[PDB]
Parts: structure tokens; C-alpha cells; sequence
């Protein structure tokens, strides 16, 4: 397979703050994968499609780029709303690696 | 869309198969995938299949676990569970990974019979 | 006593002995030129048999040079042809310049979604139509060009083919071509043929293509439609038509224009009145528009054959009856070592 | 099955529907580095001083690499 | 005659005679026996040697009159290979190794059509090809399969004419060129511009794309605002230069400054224009100057050329021996084999 | 000889006629079955033991016939 | 014995050994038993091998210099015959009419000399020794004339009017909601504006295109402001009515343009810069140097070429082997020589034992 | 880098302009009279009295000479 | 060549009758035949065409079926102005023969 | 259309063609033909020619009575029946078989000259 | 080269009078020529291009003709404006040869 | 158009380029050319040079005395003479010959440096 590693689990900021996350990976995968929320017993929501794109009904404060191994999911003028859990998942070949899974927090 | 059935119960000595229909969508050309999740573990990819053509992967290291099968004509998967033990106790979501469906089941309580 | 006796036989072996070296004569002569007899056959293979043979022996051994030039370098050698004649542009692309599994990993070398990479496996021969290779560098030991593949940014927007037919004055439409659901708006295709042909599924370019809103739908009830101006042709003197489709056929009949329906085994099912009319290509065949007679069913033939039969190689091995012959020369090398015994026996005299 | 069609007397038109589709919006483009093998000119004397297998067919490529090489610009 | 002291003299002198003569069969028996083993040398020369070696190839290059004959008897088969490679199961036109001449010519009188068209299809055997297809349906190792597909035809013998429009002039033009047909009751036309083959006095057109008119469109020849119909314009007042090249003439519009000159390559100019459309014949005319635009109505003739080649000679050379001298020779020492019998038998004739 | 043209000052366009036409109004489809011939395989040894013209050219026909096969 | 007169006491040592010298001599004669019958049959044993190659081997090898000699027919017939071999297969399938013209029916040099032939000027034979590929696509050949010994056909080559006059393609997007109908190639013509309706009569070069004049319409060149002016009162133009909905957009060769509107998401990108901008109800433009994908709706386009790898199919040459022939005859015939010798130094007891008589 | 383009706000058009052309008005016609060669046949007895290399390939070349004469009237 | 027999000479019916008549062959054709009328000291006319086709000026009441070696020619409402002679040909590959020839009549 | 002669006379020692002209119709590539009648014995069919080309075919029983000629400039037939008797007495009809012309010629009236 | 050969240096006629001129040529050269006018002091100008085509802002009394090696340039209705110096060119084949020139002149 | 030099003085032991600039004119795609004048001779052609390719011809009895370059980028073409004499003063022309542009330089009247 193919390893994914995050920088942290947890995130500390204010409201209304821009957030710039990223995990890496061991190899070049030609832009074949995307990112994710998840909610305490609620089910996931794909984000960042072929990680460029912004999927149907989704808000347009939610940026991500990168190319290599190394790919940002930028997420700007948070709220109360949107602290959910965040995490990653391998796409391009079977089997599928998912990311360290980060849950968003503010002033910890 | 999709609908899945409820909770389950694993035991020493059975294997059973779980339901998921297409809730009303276009199927027959489009992929379907299957992820496990415990906590304190995390999420876990299981596999993936292709219905009407027959097309089916594995997690080499879950392969022997289980099989996969579907019905093309009421649209509905399967999953023969075999017999295992509380640390594979998990929820069990059946999804759809397309650009056009990104969608998730409604989730598979299981534990074991007991 | 017998002096006359012992001296005469004496007389007669010297001459024996005489003859007995006369008889050399006969024996040491004919096998000396014997020796010349082999050595002619010695003359013979030096130049008749061993400088012929070997020179064939790279001569012949030419053609698996030129055979097998042409055996395992097969794939270079068609590709040669096409830029001969297509001249740079090649279209479609061949199964030797692209041949078949590196198309399969080509679709999985492109960043696009396994959505569409399985419904490029699936019409594998449609897309190499729509696929184009063209030279870019061409030399003695370098063969270079270029492989060019399309993508797609829609799947699965319903479509239909329109055929328009004249209705009663007498109008008629103007608009046909190709429909497909877009992004808040409906794409129209107005060549005919931008369109490629299978039995579900069609593929067609963008910049090529009219935009239309999707109220153009209802201009198949309104004519003078306010939502949208629905395009027409202006007549008022009659003009009688039939439109064939792949799977049906449309009538505009008309005045004293005959119009019959029919079947090739229920004969005629029908004829027709003065209006647009429809008929299902399941039980109608053949149509009759005037003289005009058409086929909607397409029309079988037969089948045909052209046999042949395997061919079978022959030759013959080489072979000699060595052994008895060299038994035979062992029996000659048997006689020369009984020699010996009339030799040394008879040699045994000196005491 | 599912592909059918209709008809509309209210404008003598038809509709064959049943159909789904996908359009061109772009290029994939790649290259292909084929190469050839060949042989060496073997020294040695034949039956005929005439028959040049090794070399009026060799050149015979040669004669459309020379060719090739002149349609670009 | 003296008893002791002769008769064993010459007796002494014979001993060493006899001698050598058994000293001679040391020069004799010897040389012989070992060109005994000087024949075996050449008996094991054609050992490994010669047959051995000549049999090798008798199978070996007995495999290239399988080859070239693979290539050779069944060639029909081997293009019809090549071009569903590159035309990928659709291919057109029919090639004459899918299909030669004469199941063309059966299959045309297979069909349930009047002989009628089936001559007509007979004369152009060319055009139909232009038309026929085939798809390849099943193919395998022993088993080629494909679709032979054929056009059927509706209408036979109706007229037709290609117009040529040209700007009139207020300065007007046209809207609408293409093919017309004789129908029932109306007039076929073809608005695209090649959807209709090329022949001296026959076209073959397409049903599913064209338009149906009343005859009445022939008089839009005469009147620009028919009553009788609309016949179809396009608006302008600025003025715009144009000429149209026919197949069989040539049409100008020429106006204003605009500089115009009729041509013929052996008799110079022949004259130039006035404001306003004319019509030319290609007889006398073969060049039109408009404006700075040379037109050419008649094509251009070249030149012939030529490659040459001279057939070529094949050429080797027999096999030969001169046997019979030879063995003649041999039959000579065969002769003295037994005429030395002579030899022997007399001088053995001394027992009794 | 027979085929002519006319001229219309009228409208300053032309008329080319003097033919006659047909028109495709069908289709007329069959089937053809051509077979193929064949060898068989020597047995013999021959002067090298690389050269393979019964085989390593008769499986590129083989080698063609896969490819085919897979474009349907 | 005892033999008075006679050599008494020696006839044992006279004739004693005559007797014995007798048998001798009979058996020097039963030698030749021995000896001439083992030789006489070597005689046949050569004669064997005399008739192993009358049959065998001389009759065998020239049936092949016949048989061998024809594939050096049939592989060189199909060798420098190659040109008239490719042109017999173009007729089987292209019928009569061939496009575009190949490079063995006509071998590049003899397009520089009908270019050179033909009463056309310097400033155009320059410009088409230029583009020697294009106007091989639009050159002809036709078979005339095809017979055993005879080949002859028709080729045919294009000829030009206008040289070097200005051209735009067009690419016409819905504007608030009207739309264009007006779309095609523009050439600078004497007096006129030539166009071309249809989409790809002209041919695809970087500077240069080359088009029909059969095929073409032409215009005044007032038509130049309709691009400021919709409703021209001098000459407008055509253009489709829509009343206030459709989004679009237009890939053009060397740029985008897009018409998005109302509740349609669209969105500019950068395949390094991820999304650059999104975009207002209305028309705008962006260039193809920073721009590489736009999604509109959900279609995702590409404006810049998508590049891939490269792929090697390799191989290594071979190498023809065989093995001369050879004997070694020289000592072999000193062998020879040396029986030679025996025949000669033979001689030597011959006449020294022949000296007898006299 | 001459070659460029433009654009209009007023009509939401476009021109990319910053070429140059050529129209085709006629045609240059001319005639190829390619020959070929060819070999005479041996008269001596070969290996196989079934290999007809000399014949069966060399009149696939008139059998292919009989079809295309048959493409012209 | 291929023969053709038809049933009988003669007819008898009422007027306005309909009359099923049949013709047969040896061996299939395919359709490639046709059937005529023939009135005494006047021309004959062919009726259908291809085994299929009622040629122009013909009335309607007159049908024709057949595929095979067999082919039906049936006419409905009989009238007096329509008592003619009628016969087939084979019309496929030369040779051509008749059918046998019917004379049509009533009442007898 | 069509248009033929009149009436014939046969006679043992003559041969002898008949004239049938193509009455104002596109003639030159349609085929024609000709049937014979006898009462008893009904109609007998003769032969077929194409104008203008030359394709000439035989009722082989037939074959060695009659020749095949027209005239392709004036659109005439012709056809030169050799010296018969009264058994052949019948009359002969001009008749083209298209599907765009059925038509039939005005008959010949041919006995023996006696 | 080919060599180019006129009948005279000078001319002598009225005005408004039609002047027929040839030079020729050794080797036909297929209409790959030229004719010009010269003044003294002056650049000369192109008349008769390829041998048939009349440049632009050039005066209609001025003809030409020929196809071989010979070519003739006809002059009519002259006036005292038109008083130059007259020549052709080889334009065909490198090297290129002129004409002998030709001076125009009345009366003498 | 073009714009040409002014007067030349040769020199024995001297070689000079002169200045011909297009003047405002679509350039790189078209010849050039040059014709010198002797009165008493005539007209005499010297040779032909293509821009930006680098066609080069020449005169064969003249192609020592001179040597053709130009520029692309300021459109001026150059050709450097030789050391000549009298008998080659002249006025020589920088001479378009196209269908487009038949032009014609200023002259360049050149005689010997004295
Ligand atoms: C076959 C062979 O080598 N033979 C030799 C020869 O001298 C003789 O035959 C033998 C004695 O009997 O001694 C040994
Ligand atoms: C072929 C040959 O040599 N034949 C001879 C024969 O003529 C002769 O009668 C016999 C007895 O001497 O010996 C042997
Ligand atoms: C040294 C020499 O010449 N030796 C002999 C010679 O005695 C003999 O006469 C000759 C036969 O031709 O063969 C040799
Ligand atoms: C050809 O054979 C002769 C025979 O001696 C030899 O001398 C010569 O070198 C050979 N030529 C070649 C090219 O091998
Ligand atoms: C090759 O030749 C040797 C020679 O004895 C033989 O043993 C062997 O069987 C041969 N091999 C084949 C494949 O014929
Ligand atoms: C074939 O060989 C035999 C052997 O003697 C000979 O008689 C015959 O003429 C030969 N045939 C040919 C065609 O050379």
C-alpha cells in the first residue's frame, strides 16, 4: 500500500480563522484522491473531488491544491458550525489508505 | 439513492449476508465499495465490486473473511460474514464512491450473539 | 646317376620364379595407378563438392537474415506503411502502433475517475475512432510519435435523433439533430453526423454543438409557441414525403399520391389517407410512396464460402550400408595378416 | 428493452429516446519510444557475385527513413 | 656341368632372389594395407562430414516453402487481416481481397430487385463499391466471419442539375445550391454539398438527409418575390465583388472599381466587364482575372514521366563427372587381375 | 452530348442539367465464410537450433488473431 | 639320401633345401592368394563408393541449386520491384480514387520537379516547397491506364489564387439573453470579405490555412463592425433568440470563453495554483497560460494539453552464424606420396632380382 | 509570437487573429508511366515437382492484374 | 427451365365474389415473378409487380400474396368489366414460363 | 411508347425482320423482349436484347430459328425469322418488361405465303 | 543560359498607332516570362506578368500574347506619354537573360 | 516598400556592403533580387537572394566579384564588392520581382575613388 501521515489530531484558533491542512503520502498518485468531514453518528460528506473539486452543495469558503505526494486542504472563516471531524482517503488504487483523521477544535 | 438493512448479530459457527438496495437511481453501470469502522481504530477499507459484470477486489488481509455477492435485478448487495469474534464488532457501511454518487448506507450494528 | 633329373624342374621353377616376377608386373602396376585412380577422386572433392557447398552455406544463410529481418521486427514494419500514405496524421488508430494492453494501461495512467476509465474498457473500439497518432521524430534507430486519446466531461445525458416530416396549408419543420441533457441548458447538434453510432451510446464534440433552453421540449405541442420560436419552413402548396427511421417510419401522403404499407410474407397490411401518419417497423417491411418503393427492415442474403485445405512438406534423409562394406574391408584387413603366415613361414629358410 | 420511442401528431415529428452519452472536452496525449534491431554485414564469399540480400534490402528501409524525414518541417 | 661346383651357383644367386622376392612383399603388402586405412580416412570423411550435414538442411530449408507458401497460396486471407488492424471493424470502401469481382457479380443477382437496376448496377461497378461496406462479425483461428453490406435503391432515372448562385444586384445575393431530383409530386433537394457521388451522367444520393420542395421552386428562376413561393434571399446594399467557378463555365459579378478580364492562353485577352453578372463559356476561356485573383476554368495539362526498369537473368551451374574413362581405367586394371591368372596358373602349373 | 446548361439573367444563377440519378433508399446485408489452410510440425533437427519459421512466425498470425477478438 | 656322382654326402645340403625353397616358392604363390584377392575386391569396394556418389550425392545437390535458386526470384520480385508492389494495393481498396497521395506512388522528388514544371511563380513554388504535407493532402492520384507491362494514372495537384491575406476563426457565446448564428474562417479578398460557413473545409497549420472557393461565401466588409454594433443600420447580422436563460461556454484554441449564468457554479483553476477565481452572472474571458481546467455546472473542461509519458518497446540485434568446410589433405597425400615412394623404391629388388638372366 | 487575439464585450465574441492565406482556384494535371521488370523461366528439373514458385506466385500478380481492369469502363 | 402448374382453366362464382388463385413452382425464385390479364384480341397488362407490387392505373381490389414456390393471387368483388384471361410468367432467371392461363367465369 | 408493323407473310427460302420502334421514351438503357402465341398452346416466350449494348440471349430451342438485331439510332428492333411453316403461324409481340414500361406492341399477323 | 533575340533597336510610326513587338527565345520555357518598360533616369516597370497578366494601375491598350519560344508584345493606340525605353526578361530558369531593349520612336 | 543607399566610390583594395531597408512591407516570406545597368550594355542581371532561409544564387561570370547577406530583423540586405574598375561603374538596383511588389530601388551610382 501506499502511507499516509497527518501532521496532528486536534487544532486550536479562534472563529472566522483560515486553516491550512495537510497530509503526505510515499509515492506520486497523479492526483487521485479526496477528502472528507465526518460527524459524531452521522454519516461522512465527500469535499475535495479528484482533489480539485468542490462537490454540489458544499460552501465556497472550502480550498484545497497540491499535486506530488504532498497535497493542502485550506479551510478558511471557520464557525461553530462546521466543527466536525476531517480526514483523508487514498483513491487512485485498490487497496485504499485512509488519512490520520483530524478533528477540528479552537482555544485548546 | 440507497437504503441498508439494520442491526446483526455474528457468532462462532455462521456466516450471513447483509442487505443494501439502490434507493431509486441509475445502477447497473456504476461501482460499490464497502468500509469498516472501529473506534480507537479508525476507519477500514474492505472492498469493492461492480454489479451486472462481476468485477471483485479484496483486502488481502480481510479476503478470507468474506465474499461478495449481489443481485442485479432488485439492485441489492451482499456480504457473507463469517464466524468472528467481538474485535470485529463494528458498523459497516455500505457507499458508493462515483462522481455522481458519493453516498453512504445507513449503517450495520454489529455484535455477537450472546 | 640322375643328373638330368635334378637340373630340369630347376630349369622350370626359374622360369616360374621369372614369371613369378612377371606376375608383379601385372599386380604392382595396376594398383599404383590404383593410387592415381583415388587421388582423381581426391581431385574431385577438392574442387567440385567442398568449395560448392559452403558457399551456399552463407549464401542460403542469407535469407534468415531478410525472412527474420522481417519475422521479429514485424511491428515496425507496418508502421512504416501508414505515415507513407496517411502522411503524418493517422486516423484511426491502428493495433500495431498501439497494440491493444498499452491502451489498457494508458486508460489507467490518466488522472480521470474510474467512472469513466470502465466505460473506456467498455467501448474499446469506439474510442480508438476518436483516437489520432501523428509522427513527431522519425530516424534509423529512432522511431517517435505522437499518441493522442480524448476526454470527456459529461456521462450519461439522455439523447434522441429527431426526423422531421411535413405537416397540413402544408408546413414543414426544419430542425433535426442530436439532444443531450446539459448544465442548465440543452446541447443540439446540428450536422448529422458529429455523432457516433451505437446501440446506447453516443459521443460527440463541444465545439460543435448549439446550447438551447429546455423549453424547446414543448414545441412537439405548440407550433406558435410564446416560450420559444420553434422553427419552421413555410409552404402552402403540398408537397407529399416519407421519412425512414432505424426503428420505424414516418408518412406525409397526400392528394393522388398512392402510399401503401406491406409485409414480404402477409403481403399488404394497409394504405393510407391524406395526413402524417406512423407505422412500426415489426410487421412493415416495405413502403410504397409513389413508385418509390422503400425498406425499413434491412434484407438478408445468404452466406458463402471459400475452403482450402492444409499442405504437407516432404523430403528424404540421408543414409549409407556402412558396416558389412567395412566388414568387407575387414575381411581385406583379415587377408593381409594371413599374408603373414605365407610370409614368415616360407621366410623361415634362412635357418 | 429499455430504449423505446413515440410519436407527435401535434407537429408529425418522433422522439427515439432511451438513449445516455458523454461528450469530448479534451486531449490525453503521450509518447512512444519503439527502437529496431538489425543485423551485422557477415564477410564471406557466396555462390553469386550478384545476389545482395544483406544490402538491397537493408537500404530498401533506409530509402523510407530518407523519405519520412522530408515531410516535416 | 661341374656337378659340385656348378648347379648351385646360380642356386646361391636365386636364394636372395627369392628372398627378395618375400623383400618384396614388404614394399608391396604394406603400402596397400595402409591405403586400406587411407580410404576409411575418406570413409570417415563422408562419415560426419558430408551426410550428416546435407540432410540438416534438406528440412531446414525445406521450412521456407512453408513459409513464402503461406504467404503464397493463402494471400487473400492476409490482407483482408490488415485492415481490420487499422479500420477497426468498420471499413470502407469494399477492397477487391474482401470481395473480388465475381461474388460481387452473384450477389447482385442474388437479390430480389429488377434486373432493371441490377444492369445499372452492373455498368457501375465502381461507384456501388464506393458504397458497399462491411463490419467484421466473428473472428477466430479457423473461423473468419463477416458483414457484407450493400445499398438498395428507390428511384431510377430522375433529372438533376448542381446550381451555381452569384450576387445580383441595391446588390442582392442567393441562399440555396445543391442537388435536385425528380420525385412524386415534389422535387428532392440536397443541401449539403457532397453527400451525392461523381459520374459523367449519374449521381446517387442519400433519402435520410435531404429536403422535399413542389415543383413550383422552378419558377424562382424568374421572379425574386414569388407569390407562388418563397424563394429564399439574402439581404445586402453594400456592394461586394464575387465569381463563381462552374464545372462547365464560369460566372461573374463584377462591379465598380473592381477590375475583371476574360482570358485564353493562345489568343491572349479575349475582353473584360462591366458592372454587373455575365456568363462565360469554357471553350475559349480558360483564366479569369477578378481583381487581382486569377481563376483558372480548364485544368492544367503537365507532362509524362517515367521509371524504368530491365528484367533480370537467373543464373548457376550444373553437376558433371567424367565416370566412364575412369572406370575404364579401372576396367584396365581389371584386365590385369586376371590376365595375371595367366601369370599364376602357368607358373603353378609345376606339381604335375 | 446530351448533357447541356442554361443561364438566368433573372437571377444571375445557373442551371446544369442534362442528367438522371438514383437514389439509396435500403440495405441489402450478407455473410461470408472464408476458411484458411495450414501445416503441420516437423520432426527433425536441422542446421540451428534458433531458427523457428514453422513456429515463431506461425504464432504471429496467432498473435494477431488475439487481438482481434478483443475488439469487440 | 645318398646319390653317387652327384654330391654324395650332400644331397640333404643340395637339394635338401631345393625341396624346401619348393613349398616356398608354392606358397609365395599362395601368398599371392593372399594378396591379389583382397585387393581385387578392394577394386569393388571403391566401385561402391563410386556408385554412392552416382546416385546419392551428385543427382541431389543440383535439383536445389534449381529449387534454392527460385526464392533468389520470388524474395528479390518482391525487392526492387517494391515501388509498383505498394501501388497495386492502394487500387485493391482505395478504388480508382486515391487520398491523400503516398510517398511510394509518388517519391517526393518528382513533386519537387512538377512543382518546378508548371507555369505557376517563384512566390508561390517557394511557398509549397514549404509545405511539402499539406499539399500532399489535398493532391489526387487516379489509375488511367493498368495493364502487365503498363501502369500509367493521373495525378492531380491543386493550384492557387490568393496568397497571404488575414484570417480569425470565430468563437460566438450567448449574451444577455441573445445568442450568435454567426460562426467560420475570414479571408481578405479583393473588394470582399471571403467566408466560410462550413467547419473544416480549411485545412490545420500554425500560420496558414488553404481552403475551397467552390464552398465559400462572401460578404462586404462592413461586417467587421458587427462586432461593436448588434443592430447595424449599415448591415446587421443574424443572430438566435432566447429570452433571459441559457449558461455556456466556448473552448477556444488558445483560450476560453464563458456565458455563465443565474444559478450555475463556475469556477477558473490552475492544475499547481488550484482554483484562481469563480465567475459572475455574464460573459468574460481567460487565457489558456494560467488557466488549465474550468468546471461549468459539473462539466469539467481543459483548456491546456494533458501530457502523459513515454513508453519503450525495445529489442536487441542478431547475430548469423554458420561453419566453413575443410580437410586436411596434405600429409594425407604425403601419406600417399609415401606409398609413392613403396611403388618406386619397388623397383629397387625388381631388377636386381630380374638381373639374373644375364 | 505574432500571432495572437482579442475579444468583444459588446457582442461577447472573439478573433484570433494574426494569420495568412491561401485559396485553391484550379488544379495541375500530369501522367506516370511507371514500368516494372520481370524474370524468364528455368528449364531444369528441381528437388519437388509440386514447388511452383517460379508460376504460382508470379501469376498472383496477373490475377491481381484482371481484377482492377475490371474497375474501369 | 422451371414449370409452372395452376389448378384449373375455368371459374364459377357469383359477381362480387372473392377468388383466391394460385399458380406454383419447382423451385424458390425469391419473389421474382409476376401476373398479367389478357383480353381477347387486345394487349396484356401486368398487374403485380415483384409478386408484390400493383402497378399504376390498377384498381384496389386486387391482391397478391407468396413467398416461397408458391404464390397467391387472390381478387375480391368481382364485377363483368373485369372477365378477362389471366396468367402468371416466371420472370427470375431465363427461361421464362407461363403459368398455366385462366379464363375467369360465373355460374357455370 | 411503342408502335409495330403490320402483317407477314413466311415462305420456305426466306428470312425476314420486323420493325418495332420505341414511340417518345427514354430508350437506350431498358431492356426489351419478345413471346409468341399460339391458340392450343398459348404463350411462348421468345427472347430478350438490351439496346445499345449488345446483350443478346436465346430460348435454346428456339436459338437457331431467329437472330437478334435493332437499331439503336432510330430505336428500332429487329428480328430475322428464317424460313418456316403454318405451324409456326402465329402473332408476335414487342413487349418490354420494366417496371417502368409493361408495354405490348400491336401484335404481327404472320402465315405462310400461299 | 537562353539567349533572347529582338528584330530592332528602334521604331518609327505615327501616333495612336498599334505596334506589334517579338523577341523569342531558343528552348520553350512554358510562359515563364516577362516584359517592362524603362525611362531614363527612371525605375523601370512590369507590364506583362507571366507572360499574360497585366499589372495593376497599367493602361488597357496594352496586349500580349505567345506560348513557345516566341512571344509577341502588341502595343496599340500610342501616345507621346508612352515614349520609353522597352525590354523583356527570362524569368523561367536561373540565369536570367533580357531582351536586346528596344527604344520607341516615331517618325524617322 | 524599400529605400536604397546613395552613391558608392570603388577602390583597388577595397570590398563594400550596400544598405537596401523594406520599407514598411510584409518582408520574410518573399525574394530579392539585383540588375545592374552599363549604358552602351544594358540591363545585366546579378542575382537572387530569400530572407530569413538563406537561398543564395549568383551569376557564375560574376559570382567572385560579390558576396549576397542581409538582415532580417532591420529588413536590409547587404552585398559586398570587390575591388573592381571603370568598366564596372554603374547604378546598380535593389529589385523586388514578385507578384505583389515589382519594385525598385534609388540606384547607386559608383565609380572609382580618384
Ligand atoms: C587392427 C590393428 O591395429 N592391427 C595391428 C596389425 O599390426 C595386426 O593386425 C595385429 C597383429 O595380428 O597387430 C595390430
Ligand atoms: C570382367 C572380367 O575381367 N572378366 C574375366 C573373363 O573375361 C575371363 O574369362 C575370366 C577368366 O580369366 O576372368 C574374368
Ligand atoms: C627420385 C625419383 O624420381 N623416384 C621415382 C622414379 O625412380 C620413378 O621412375 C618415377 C615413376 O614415374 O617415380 C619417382
Ligand atoms: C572469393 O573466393 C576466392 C577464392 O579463393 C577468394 O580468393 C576471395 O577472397 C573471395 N572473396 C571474398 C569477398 O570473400
Ligand atoms: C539432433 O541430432 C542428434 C544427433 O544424434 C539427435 O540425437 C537428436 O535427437 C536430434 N534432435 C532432434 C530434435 O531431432
Ligand atoms: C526430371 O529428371 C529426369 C531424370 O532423368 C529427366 O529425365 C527429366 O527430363 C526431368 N524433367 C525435367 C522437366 O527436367
Amino acid at each position: 500500500d501506499i502511507l499516509l501521515t497527518q501532521s496532528q489530531k486536534f487544532m486550536s484558533t479562534s472563529v472566522g480563522d483560515r486553516v491550512s491542512i495537510t497530509c503526505k503520502a510515499s509515492q506520486n498518485v497523479r492526483t487521485g484522491v479526496s477528502w472528507y468531514q465526518r460527524k459524531p453518528g452521522q454519516s461522512p460528506k465527500a469535499l475535495i473531488y479528484l482533489a480539485s473539486n468542490r462537490h454540489t452543495g458544499v460552501p465556497d469558503r472550502f480550498t484545497g491544491r497540491g499535486s506530488g505526494t504532498d497535497f493542502t486542504l485550506t479551510i478558511s472563516e471557520v464557525q461553530s458550525e462546521d466543527l466536525a471531524d476531517y480526514f483523508c482517503l487514498q483513491h487512485w488504487t485498490v487497496p485504499y489508505t485512509f488519512g490520520g483523521g483530524t478533528k477540528l477544535e479552537i482555544k485548546r | 439513492q440507497l437504503q441498508q438493512s439494520g442491526p446483526e448479530l455474528v457468532k462462532p459457527g455462521a456466516s450471513v449476508k447483509i442487505s443494501c438496495k439502490a434507493s431509486g437511481y441509475a445502477f447497473s453501470n456504476s461501482w460499490m465499495s464497502w468500509v469498516k469502522q472501529r473506534p480507537g481504530k479508525g476507519l477500514e477499507w474492505i472492498g469493492r465490486l461492480f454489479p451486472a459484470d462481476g468485477d471483485i477486489t479484496y483486502n488481502g488481509h480481510f479476503k478470507d473473511k468474506a465474499a461478495l455477492t449481489a443481485d442485479k435485478s432488485s439492485n441489492t448487495a451482499y456480504i457473507q460474514l463469517s464466524s468472528l469474534t467481538s474485535e470485529d464488532s463494528a458498523v459497516y457501511f455500505c457507499a458508493r464512491m462515483d462522481n455522481s454518487e458519493v453516498f453512504w448506507g445507513q449503517g450495520t450494528l454489529v455484535t455477537v450473539s450472546a | 646317376s640322375k643328373v638330368l633329373h635334378l637340373e630340369g624342374e630347376v630349369n622350370k621353377i626359374k622360369s616360374a620364379l621369372l614369371s613369378t616376377n612377371k606376375a608383379v608386373v601385372s599386380l604392382s602396376n595396376g594398383v599404383s595407378v590404383l593410387t592415381s585412380k583415388v587421388l582423381d577422386l581426391k581431385n574431385y572433392i577438392d574442387k567440385q563438392l567442398l568449395p560448392i557447398v559452403n558457399k551456399q552455406s552463407c549464401s542460403i544463410s542469407n535469407i534468415e537474415t531478410v525472412i527474420e529481418f522481417q519475422q521479429k521486427n514485424n511491428r515496425l514494419l507496418e508502421i512504416t506503411r501508414e505515415f507513407s500514405v496517411n502522411a503524418g496524421v493517422t486516423t484511426p488508430v491502428s493495433t500495431y502502433m498501439l497494440t491493444n494492453s498499452e491502451l489498457l494501461s494508458l486508460i489507467n495512467d490518466m488522472p480521470i475517475t474510474n467512472d469513466q476509465k470502465k466505460l473506456m474498457s467498455n467501448n474499446v473500439q469506439i474510442v480508438r475512432q476518436q483516437s489520432y497518432s501523428i509522427m513527431s521524430i522519425i530516424k534509423e534507430e529512432v522511431l517517435a510519435y505522437v499518441v493522442q486519446l480524448p476526454l470527456y466531461g459529461v456521462i450519461d445525458t439522455p439523447c434522441w435523433k429527431l426526423h422531421t416530416s411535413p405537416l397540413c396549408i402544408c408546413l414543414t419543420r426544419t430542425d433535426r439533430g442530436w439532444y443531450c441533457d446539459n448544465a442548465g441548458s440543452v446541447s443540439f447538434f446540428p450536422q448529422a453526423e458529429t455523432c457516433k453510432v451505437q446501440s446506447n451510446r453516443v459521443f460527440c464534440d463541444t465545439m460543435n454543438s448549439l446550447t438551447l433552453p429546455s423549453e424547446v421540449n414543448l414545441c412537439n405541442v405548440d407550433i406558435f409557441n410564446p416560450k420559444y420560436d420553434c422553427k419552421i419552413m413555410t409552404s402552402k402548396t403540398d408537397v407529399s414525403s416519407s421519412v425512414i427511421t432505424s426503428l420505424g417510419a414516418i408518412v406525409s401522403c397526400y392528394g393522388k399520391t398512392k402510399c401503401t404499407a406491406s409485409n414480404k410474407n402477409r403481403g399488404i397490411i394497409k394504405t393510407f389517407s391524406n395526413g402524417c401518419d406512423y407505422v412500426s417497423n415489426k410487421g412493415v417491411d416495405t413502403v410504397s410512396v409513389g413508385n418509390t418503393l422503400y425498406y425499413v427492415n434491412k434484407q438478408e442474403g445468404k452466406s458463402l464460402y471459400v475452403k482450402g485445405e492444409p499442405i504437407i512438406n516432404f523430403y528424404d534423409p540421408l543414409v549409407f550400408p556402412s558396416d558389412e562394406f567395412d566388414a568387407s574391408i575387414s575381411q581385406v584387413n583379415e587377408k593381409i595378416n594371413q599374408s603373414l603366415a605365407f610370409i614368415r613361414k616360407s621366410d623361415e629358410l634362412l635357418h
